[PDB]
C-alpha cells in the first residue's frame, strides 16, 4: 500500500503495544499483592481446619456430614469466574469444564441449580439458558471474609437446609506463577482430610450436637477464603502472561511492518527522483 | 492586497487588518507558474524558490513607527498532513496558530478550535497577566488530564476510577462545552443571536467553574452560551 | 432530524474503535451502541430504487425519536419497508402536510400513527 | 452479472453473505494477531469458525490439476454450489474439522471426506 | 556530582513503567519516584537568568545527598531561591573555595551550611 496505510498501521500497533504494557505493569502489583493476601488466612484456616478434623471421628452426631441425601432434590454449582476480560482461558476453561459436567451428569433442568461468582458467569449462564442464582457481578481487587459473607452463608443454607442433595464447585487453582489449573471439588457434604494431633475434646462443652451445629455452617463458609483468593491469584497471574504474549505479539508486527515500511519509502524515493530527472533530460 | 493595506499603513497613519482567503492556493499557484515556467521541481513537485516567494509576502506585514498591519491568513491542510511544504513553510512566520477539528465540529461545538494544539507566544505571565496565565495554564492542564483518562476509562469502567480523577472528568466536561460560543454569522445557520464577550468575563468565568462554583449544573446548559451568567439563565429555564 | 442524526451517527463511530478491549462498559455506551446499530440498519437501500423526501424525514424521525429502539437490529429493513406501506395506505395526510408546508407534522398525530403502526406490526 | 433479476434472489443473497462473512474476518485478523482469539465474543467466535470453512471450501479440485497431485478434477453446477454455501452459512457443518473442505466438488465429497479420516 | 543526579532522573522517567500509572504500586518505587520528581523541580529553570556553576554544584549537591527529602515539591523552587540569597550572605568561603580548586568544598562545612538554612527556612 502507500507509506500512509503502512505508517498509520504502525502507529496503531504501537498504542496497542503501550496499552498491554501498561496493563501488565499494573497485573503484576496485582499478583504479588494477591499473595501476599493469601498469606495472612492460612493460619486461621488450618486452626479451624484443625478443630474440624478432630471432631470429624464424629460417631455420627451431625446432619450434613451425613453423607446421602434425598436423591437429586437440586444439585449445587458453584463457579467463580473473573468480573473483567483480557484474562485469556481462565474464564473459558472453567465454563468449560462446567458445560461438559452438566450436560454429561445432570441434563436435565431441574436436577440442578448454579451459583455463579463474577460477571462473566453470569453473562454465560443468560446467554445460555441456565439456571442461575445469588448472581454477584462486581468484587474487590483484594477481597476479605465479609465480602461476600452473605453469598456464602447463602450457598451454605440451600443445602443445610434441605433444598440440595450435593454441592460442587469449579475454579481455578494457581498451581504457579503462570502456571494454573481448573480444580474439582465435591464441596458438600464434607469428606475426609489431612490429620491433626489433638484428639482429645479438652474445651470444657464437648457435645457434638452443640459444637458442631454451629462450627459447621462456619466451616462450610470458610469456601470464601478457600477458594475466592486463589481464584483471583489465577485470574492475575492470566492477566500477565496474556499481556506479555500481546506484547510480544504487537513488536513482532512492528518489526515486520517497519521491514515493509523501508521498502515503501525506498521506491517512493526512486519514483520521485526518476519523475525529476527523466523530465529534465528530454528538455 | 497588501499593497493596499500598506497604503493606510504608511500614509495615513492607522492601524489595519488583512484578511487572507486561503495561502494553499497562494503556494498553489506558485508551484503551477514555476512549473509553466519550466524549472525543476523541488520536494513533492512545489516551486524551488517556495521560501522565498513565502518570504516576500509575509515580511512586508510588519509594524512599524507610523502603524501597525495585522493579517489573519487561513490555512488549508491536506489530508490532515502537516509536513507538507506549504504548512510546514507557513509556520515559520506565524506569531499565534489555531487548529480547528472536524471532530470537534461533529459533537456540535463551535468555533471547534482545539484547545492543546493552539498555542501563542502572547501567552506569557508579563504580557496578558498573572492571573490570566494561571488560568489557561490550569485550563489546559485539566483538559490534557481528562483526556489521557478517557482512554484508561475505554477499557476499565469509569466506576474504578478514583473521586479525583472523577472530579477531574466532571470539570473538564463543562470547560470544554464552555469553550464554545455562539456567532454573529452563525444566525444563517442557526436562528440563536450571536454574542461578544470580553477576555476579563472570560478569565473570570474560567476560574469559576475550574474553582467548583457551578458542579450541579448539566452539561448540555453550557453549550454556545457566551457570558456566564447566560448558562445559569439556560439551567433556570430548563428548571434545573 | 439530521442534526439529532449526525450526533447519534459520531457517538457509535467514537465507541466503534474501542469495541476489542471494553464490553459492557455501561448502559450509556449499550445504548450509544444500540442507537447507532439501527442508524446504519436504517441508512442502507437498494440499487435503483429511491425515496421520496417526506417518506425519508418520516422514517429518519421514526429513528431518531426511539421508536425502533424495541426492534431486533436485524429486522429494520423490512420495519422501513412495511412503514411505507402502511404511510401510503392511511397516512395520506401526513404525507401531504409535509409535501405542501415543506414541514413536519404534528407531533401527536405523527406519534399516533407511529404508535398505531406498531401495534400491528409482527416481530421475527 | 452480480444481480438478483439475472442469476436469481437466493443466488445474490448467499454470495452477498458469503462477502460480508469475508469482509468480518478480514476485519478480526489484526486483534485475532495481537491478543489471540481469546478476546473474541460470541458472535465473533461463530465469525471467524464459518469464515475460515467458507474460505476453504471455496478451493476446488481441476482436471488440469492432477498432472501436479492425485485427485481427478470436478466439475459443480450452479444450483450445487448455491445449496452448499447456503448450507454452510446455514449450520449444518458446524462440527467437521478445516481441512475436510480442502480441495473438491460437491459438500457431500466434504463429508465423505471427514468419514474417511476421523469422524 | 553529576552520576547520582543522572542515575536518578533515569530512574523516574527512562524506566517508563513509572509513567503509565494505572494504579498504586508505590512499596517499593515511592522514593524513587519522590527524588526523581524533586530532580525535575530542581532542574527547572526561568526565562533567562543563568546561574553561576558553584551555586549550581551546590543545589544539585544539596538534592542528591537527601536533603530535599522532607521539602515539598510545591516549595522545592522557592527553596532553591532563598538558598542562593543565603548564599550570597553565609557561604562565600565555600563559593570561593569551589571556584579557586573547581573541588567540593569540606563536607563538614558543606552539610553545615544546608543544615543551617533548612531550618533557617519555613516550609509555607
Amino acid at each position: 500500500a502507500s507509506l500512509r496505510d503502512i505508517k498509520t498501521r504502525i502507529n496503531a500497533t504501537k498504542k496497542t503495544s503501550q496499552i498491554t504494557k501498561a496493563m501488565e505493569m499494573v497485573s503484576t502489583s496485582k499478583l504479588n499483592r494477591a499473595e501476599q493476601n493469601a498469606k495472612s488466612f492460612v493460619p486461621y484456616m488450618e486452626k479451624i481446619q484443625e478443630v474440624v478434623a478432630n471432631v470429624a471421628l464424629g460417631a455420627g452426631g451431625a446432619s450434613h456430614p451425613m453423607l446421602v441425601s434425598r436423591p437429586v432434590k437440586k444439585t449445587g454449582y458453584l463457579v467463580i469466574t473473573s468480573d473483567r476480560g483480557l484474562a485469556g482461558a481462565y474464564n473459558s476453561n472453567v465454563l468449560r469444564l462446567v458445560y461438559q459436567t452438566i450436560q454429561k451428569r445432570h441434563a436435565s433442568p431441574d436436577e440442578y441449580a448454579i451459583i455463579v461468582i463474577g460477571r462473566v458467569g453470569l453473562s454465560f449462564f443468560r446467554k445460555r439458558n441456565m439456571p442461575v442464582i445469588l448472581d454477584i457481578t462486581r468484587l474487590p481487587d483484594q477481597p476479605s471474609f465479609a465480602d461476600i459473607k452473605e453469598i456464602a452463608r447463602k450457598t451454605v443454607g440451600l443445602f443445610a437446609d434441605g433444598t440440595f442433595d450435593e454441592l460442587y464447585m469449579y475454579y481455578n487453582h494457581y498451581v504457579s506463577a503462570i502456571q494454573q489449573e481448573v480444580t474439582e471439588r465435591k464441596l458438600l457434604p464434607l469428606t475426609d482430610l489431612a490429620e491433626n494431633k489433638q484428639r482429645t475434646v479438652y474445651e470444657f462443652e464437648p457435645s457434638q450436637e452443640e459444637i458442631l451445629d454451629v462450627l459447621l455452617p462456619q466451616y462450610a463458609e470458610s469456601l470464601i477464603y478457600g477458594a475466592l483468593l486463589d481464584a483471583k491469584a489465577s485470574e492475575h497471574a492470566a492477566r500477565m502472561t496474556a499481556m506479555k504474549n500481546a506484547t510480544d505479539n504487537a513488536n513482532e508486527l512492528i518489526r515486520t511492518l517497519t521491514l515493509s515500511y523501508n521498502r515503501a519509502r525506498q521506491a517512493a524515493i526512486t519514483q520521485e527522483i526518476t519523475e525529476i530527472v527523466a523530465g529534465a533530460n528530454a528538455l | 492586497g497588501l499593497t493596499m493595506a500598506e497604503y493606510f499603513r504608511d500614509e495615513q497613519g492607522q492601524d489595519v487588518l488583512l484578511f487572507i482567503d486561503n495561502i494553499f492556493r497562494f503556494t498553489q499557484a506558485g508551484s503551477e507558474v514555476s512549473a509553466l515556467l519550466g524549472r525543476m521541481p523541488s520536494a513533492v513537485g512545489y516551486q524551488p524558490t517556495l521560501a522565498t516567494e513565502m518570504g516576500q509576502l509575509q515580511e512586508r506585514i510588519t509594524s512599524t513607527a507610523k502603524g501597525s498591519i495585522t493579517s489573519i491568513q487561513a490555512i488549508y491542510v491536506p489530508a490532515d498532513d502537516y509536513t507538507d511544504p506549504a504548512p510546514a513553510t507557513t509556520f515559520s512566520h506565524l506569531d499565534a496558530t489555531t487548529n480547528l477539528e472536524r471532530k470537534l465540529a461533529e459533537m456540535g461545538i463551535y468555533p471547534a478550535v482545539d484547545p492543546l494544539a493552539s498555542t501563542s507566544r502572547a501567552l506569557a505571565p508579563e504580557i496578558v497577566g498573572e492571573e490570566h496565565y494561571q488560568v489557561a495554564r490550569k485550563v489546559q492542564q485539566t483538559l490534557q488530564r481528562y483526556k489521557e483518562l478517557q482512554d484508561i476509562i475505554a477499557i476499565l469502567g469509569m466506576d474504578e476510577l478514583s473521586d479525583e480523577d472523577k472530579l477531574v472528568v466532571h470539570r473538564a466536561r463543562r470547560i470544554q462545552f464552555f469553550l464554545s460560543q455562539n456567532f454573529h454569522v452563525a444566525e444563517q445557520f442557526t436562528g440563536q443571536p450571536g454574542s461578544y464577550v470580553p477576555v476579563k468575563e472570560t478569565v473570570r468565568g474560567f476560574k469559576e467553574i475550574l474553582e467548583g462554583k457551578y458542579d450541579h449544573l448539566p452539561e448540555d446548559a453550557f453549550r454556545l452560551v457566551g457570558r456566564i451568567e447566560e448558562v445559569v439563565e439556560k439551567a433556570k429555564a430548563m428548571g434545573v | 432530524v439530521a442534526g439529532t442524526l449526525r450526533l447519534d451517527l459520531a457517538a457509535y463511530r467514537e465507541l466503534e474503535a474501542f469495541a476489542q478491549f471494553g464490553s459492557d462498559l455501561d448502559k450509556a455506551t449499550q445504548a450509544k451502541l444500540a442507537r447507532g446499530a439501527r442508524t446504519v440498519e436504517v441508512l442502507k437501500q437498494d440499487l435503483h430504487q429511491p425515496i421520496p423526501v417526506e417518506k425519508q424525514v418520516l422514517i429518519i424521525y421514526a429513528l431518531t425519536r426511539g421508536f425502533l429502539d424495541d426492534i431486533p437490529v436485524e429486522d429494520v429493513r423490512r420495519f422501513e419497508k412495511e412503514f411505507y406501506l402502511f404511510l401510503d395506505q392511511n397516512g395520506q395526510h401526513l404525507l401531504e402536510h409535509i409535501r405542501t408546508t415543506k414541514d413536519l407534522p404534528n407531533e401527536d398525530d405523527l406519534n399516533k400513527a407511529i404508535e398505531a403502526f406498531k401495534k400491528t406490526f409482527v416481530v421475527s
